[PDB]
């Protein structure tokens, strides 16, 4: 029954399982600032921007549906959201990975205003001579918000 | 699809060991697709630095553009060796000159190579030693205020030596372009 | 034995193959500096 | 022949 | 060639080699690759034998 040596070890009371020695100090070392939900917000993210994206390319499919509730696929699984397969070789023969998101949990409210709101200033400030940069966005920011919380984390450790 | 505003840096990420880069300068990657000590995997060939002129540059490089002309060996040349054409010379039957100066025609084994050398002809005089195979590039020099009709010369030249006889020789001062390694980056935000 | 810098060689070679002198050498974070500033 | 060698002289 | 014609005629019977080993030039900057006749390189029978020049050939191992 009993798989883990550790909980073996815990349990009878005897040393540890020992291991190889690192070089390395605790102390002198960097943190981290890296946050777990950084690529799960990112993914989301691209994919809120790739579809109204898509929406704004051909409107005939956005319009007749209600932009605040789009049901784009009812199949969707989330035992089936991992899909990997090598079979990907228009470059280079390497392996390809394929993510199902879901637009059950997608915000895209106020990523529509946002996106509104940005492009109708852009086309003005082309028109202007100008050419317009987004310096941020309110998702970078998030994501910002929490590497940052996580390096004081890391820094209070 | 694509968009209007195409902003990839706001659509890329980096973290720890991990660069996500949206395909859509250009990268390649080996067929093996494991890389290596400083290997190479993009190219950002800028055509601000590129010229269409046949001179190439060679802190700061200098270009003299000189027009060469590649012709076979059964055409006929209507220009003579070392002679001074002026703009739209007819060098060929159906070939102009672009630019005046002096002609070189190198006759090749089974290609006939003319050079147009564009530049003033200058005879140098009796104290003027200059270098007759070396050719010497002048800066723009910093001409005195004092002087009204001294014309300041704002482009550099390069003067070359153009020794066509034993007993004469004369100077050529062609022209010359910049190319400055320090002045000039450019690249496209990659990571946001 | 192996360790062959050949293959690595082959695909640097193939796109750059001339041998000059790299004049500007900088990280990419120097160039983000150097861009801003 | 009507692969490699074609390919090759086309391009 | 086929196997009975070349023991009548008393040629070899062997497979062709052609690679397209073509990679950069010297100075160029521009890839020629051309696919290069190598040369020719000997086939084996089921049963073990090779023809060589109408000659029925065997090879024997060693220890």
């Amino acid at each position: 029954e009993d798989t883990n040596l550790d909980e073996l070890r815990r349990d009878c009371g005897r040393q540890p399982l020992p291991r190889k020695d690192p070089g390395v100090k605790v102390e002198e070392e960097p943190l981290l600032s890296n946050h777990p939900y950084v690529d799960k917000l990112w993914q989301i993210h691209n994919a809120e921007q790739m579809i109204l994206d898509d929406m704004e390319a051909n409107p005939v499919k956005y319009k007749g549906k209600n932009l605040t509730e789009l049901t784009d696929d009812e199949d969707f699984d989330e035992e089936n959201r991992i899909e990997y397969s090598k079979a990907y070789y228009k470059k280079a023969l390497l392996p390809k990975m394929i993510t199902k998101v879901s637009v059950k949990e997608l915000d895209l409210e106020a990523a529509f205003a946002e996106r509104q709101h940005h492009n109708k200033l852009r086309m003005e400030a082309q028109e202007r001579g100008e050419v317009y940069k987004i310096p941020k966005l309110r998702r970078n920011i998030e994501m910002d918000e929490y590497d940052f919380i996580h390096w004081r984390r890391s820094l209070e450790e | 699809s694509p968009i209007l505003h195409e902003n990839s840096d706001l659509l890329s990420k980096r973290r720890r060991n991990k660069f996500i880069i949206p395909l859509h300068i250009s990268i390649e990657i080996p067929v093996n697709g494991i890389f290596r000590r400083n290997s190479i995997l993009a190219y950002f060939d800028d055509p601000r630095y590129r010229r269409k002129s046949s001179g190439i540059i060679k802190d700061r490089f200098f270009f003299i553009p000189e027009e060469v002309h590649i012709l076979p060996g059964s055409s006929s040349i209507m220009v003579r060796n070392n002679s001074i054409v002026g703009v739209d010379t007819q060098i060929t039957l159906n070939l102009r000159s672009r630019v005046g100066g002096l002609v070189r025609v190198e006759r090749k084994k089974k290609r006939i190579e003319l050079k147009i050398f564009s530049g003033d002809i200058h005879f140098p005089g009796e104290t003027d030693k200059i270098s007759r195979h070396t050719g010497v590039l002048i800066p723009p020099g910093t001409g005195k205020r004092n002087s009204k009709e001294s014309k300041k010369v704002k482009n550099w030249i390069y003067v070359q030596r153009i020794t066509p006889s034993k007993k004469k020789f004369f100077v050529l001062v062609r022209p010359v372009v910049t190319y400055e390694i320090t002045d000039g980056i450019n690249l496209a935000t990659l990571f946001p | 034995e192996k360790s062959k810098q050949e293959r690595m060689t082959d695909v640097h070679n193939k796109s750059i193959v001339g041998k000059g002198t790299v004049w500007y050498e900088m990280a990419y974070e120097d160039a983000v500096k150097e861009r801003m500033q | 022949e009507k692969i490699l060698a074609k390919e090759k002289t086309e391009e | 060639i086929k196997e009975r014609d070349a023991v009548y005629e008393s040629l070899t019977y062997s497979s062709e080699l052609y690679v397209s080993a073509g990679l950069i030039w010297k100075n160029s900057r521009d890839m020629q690759e051309q696919t290069i006749f190598i040369g020719n390189i000997p086939l084996m029978n089921s049963l073990g034998t090779s023809i060589v020049n109408g000659i029925y050939r065997i090879v024997i191992n060693q220890i």
